[PDB]
């Protein structure tokens, strides 16, 4: 019965997934349950490209799934569903194996005498939502999610891979609607908290980071350019053609030269569609940037807005009203002087940390440190003898 | 000896019900990475968050001695 | 698209804003499309400035009168009515030199209040250090 599909497999298999298919057969045979997990792992992580997977998943799902891990059990429904580009066949699948899991926990739990099973619950209902937004009944999914949120709290641990599957849904979700600040910041808990699955490749790696460079190009207040380079997603690789273009844009706004800038963006205008329609966004946002940079390093908190002129490449006139808006969003905030063409001000964004800036740090709390010595012993001298 | 604080427990309670395991203090002198596991185990028997009392028992602190 | 800006601090410049919504809602029905509601378009200048006039007292502890007439766009003697009227109100608080230079947006301080601000900075300070060294302790351990 089994035996017949196995036979399948193989002869559609090359002669080097030959083995992975015939350690299925005698593993089961011989109940060695762990290896019958680990054979199956291996297959599923990238033999998932190829078609092989329909034959061999949903049987071993729907027969033999009580035996292994029901984690190992979701981890393939999930690699089948990847690359199945049908959706009634998604929801399908789905809702079949909660009703196995529900009838598992009857035995296991006492058998066993301690074996979680909530892990699949969180991770059906993830992929169910995902299943919807990509349908686009976006409404259904927003309520599934909201609901996961909550479940979630009452726990106070869960695996990484559980809080990883929430976080890819919810940023899938942001994305769509376009909302680009809320894709970006939870694409960063994403990256942190990882599966520790090799599902996530380098392929999988450029996807996501076209999304993240392109949300935080066209902000105006995200700043997050030191986290992202020290994240899996760029520290790999930065050496693709998608990572020539894209990563000189990001390079050329850390530098803050708006010459370079220029040149890139005219040619990228072309190729890109995305930037050939958001052109106002990513000059306003090189501006604020080189500017709420030079007041930082200096230890002086105004400095008058001719100077600032020089620093942004922008007249005068340009620089008043682009203040008045540094003000409103909350990057800065001062007080604005026409008396004698100042912007003073009292409160500065921390920019990120850099070897440079830590070297001004050391400085400062060195020189505030002599001050404290050279008082408190000419203090000690003076009233020497009362100090009862 | 796990079974211990269990009955230790189950006595106190008797004596005053307000009482109940709140976690476990270590005499320092510092903290460790091993106090880490051992916060796992007290965390199965708390209903609250295990609450780690560094009380250096030496006061070598030229300030409070004890950390929470 | 409307509603949001008109709530949002951004400067929001009058004949521009008209112009935009000008062929659209002032067209669309009765709330601008009436007789008498053709004239609730041109009074929605009042009330537009009126906001701009009301972010910029914060931000701008001193700023050139003739400056604030260009951004407000309108006519200078108007201008200079309205500033009147949100301090007669006491909405803003300001004093005006009437030949036109400066309009110094000046809300009251005495000595105490200055140095009651100072004296919170002191403070809080001294707070921010020393539950940074517990934090220096912590990571050493970690390491």
């Amino acid at each position: 019965e089994i035996d017949t599909i196995l036979s399948t497999l193989r002869m559609e298999a090359d002669p080097s997934l030959h083995p992975l298919f015939e350690q299925f057969e005698k593993f089961y045979e011989e109940k060695l349950w762990f290896q019958l997990s680990e054979s199956l792992t291996k297959f599923f992580d990238d033999a998932k490209s190829t078609p092989l997977r329909l034959r061999l998943y949903d049987n071993f799902v729907s027969k033999f799934y009580d035996k292994i891990n029901q984690l190992s059990v979701v981890k393939y429904l999930l690699a089948s569903l990847k690359d199945s580009k049908d959706f009634d066949e998604s929801l399908k699948y789905l809702d079949d194996l909660k009703a196995q899991f529900q009838e598992l926990d009857s035995k296991k739990q006492r058998n066993n005498g301690s074996k979680d099973h909530g892990d699949g619950i969180l991770l059906i209902d993830s992929e169910i939502a995902r299943t919807y937004l990509l349908k686009n009944d976006l409404v259904k999914a927003r309520d599934l999610l909201d609901d996961l949120e909550k479940t979630l709290d009452k726990k106070d641990s869960i695996p990484l891979r559980i809080t990883n599957s929430f976080y890819s849904t919810n940023s899938q979700y942001f994305k769509f609607k376009n909302d680009f600040n809320s894709f970006y910041y939870t694409s960063l808990l994403y990256l942190s908290t990882l599966e520790p699955s090799t599902s996530i490749t380098l392929a999988e790696r450029q996807q996501l980071a076209y999304d993240l460079s392109i949300s935080a190009l066209l902000g105006d207040k995200i700043y997050n350019f030191g986290e992202l380079l020290h994240h899996p997603i760029m520290e790999t690789i930065v050496n693709d053609s998608n990572y020539d273009w894209l990563f000189q844009l990001l390079n050329a706004l850390t530098v803050g030269d708006f010459d370079k800038f220029d040149s890139l963006i005219k040619v990228q205008i072309s190729k890109i569609p995305i930037l050939a329609q958001h052109e106002s966004f990513l000059r306003q946002k090189i501006c604020l940037m080189t500017l709420i940079e030079t007041v930082f390093v200096k230890n002086i908190r105004m400095l008058s807005f001719e100077d600032i002129s020089k620093a942004t490449h922008l007249p005068k006139d340009n620089v008043e009203h682009l203040v008045m808006r540094a003000i409103s969003l909350g990057l800065l905030k001062g007080s604005i002087d026409q008396v004698n063409e100042l912007v003073t001000i009292s409160w500065v964004q921390p920019r990120i940390i850099s070897g440079d800036q830590i070297t001004k740090m050391k400085d400062r709390l060195v020189e505030w440190n002599d001050q404290v010595e050279k008082l408190g012993k000419k203090m000690e001298a003076r009233g020497q003898s009362i100090w009862v | 000896d796990h079974n211990y604080i269990e009955n230790m427990n189950e006595m106190c309670k008797k004596i005053n019900a307000k009482e109940k395991l709140i976690g476990w203090y270590h005499s320092g002198p510092k903290l460790r990475a091993s106090d880490l596991k051992i916060n796992e185990l007290f965390k199965k028997y708390t209903q609250n968050n295990p609450l780690l009392l560094i009380v250096d028992v030496k006061q070598q602190g030229v300030g409070l001695p004890t950390d929470a | 698209s409307l509603v949001k800006l008109f709530t949002t601090n951004e400067l929001m410049r009058w004949p521009i804003v008209q112009k935009t919504y000008e062929p659209v809602l002032n067209e669309d029905d009765l709330a601008f499309g009436g007789e008498a509601n053709k004239h609730h378009w041109e009074d929605l200048q009042k009330r537009v400035i009126e906001h701009n006039l009301r972010v910029i007292s914060e931000y701008y502890s001193r700023i050139t009168l003739l400056r604030l007439n260009e951004l407000l766009d309108l006519t200078e003697s108007q201008t200079e009515t309205y500033i009147s009227d949100l301090v007669n109100q006491g909405i803003i608080y300001a004093k005006v030199n009437r030949p036109a230079k400066i309009v110094n947006f000046e809300k009251p301080k005495n000595s105490s209040q200055l140095l009651n601000e100072w004296s919170h900075n002191v403070d809080e300070l001294l707070e921010h250090i020393e539950t940074i060294g517990h934090l220096i302790t912590k990571e050493e351990i970690m390491h």
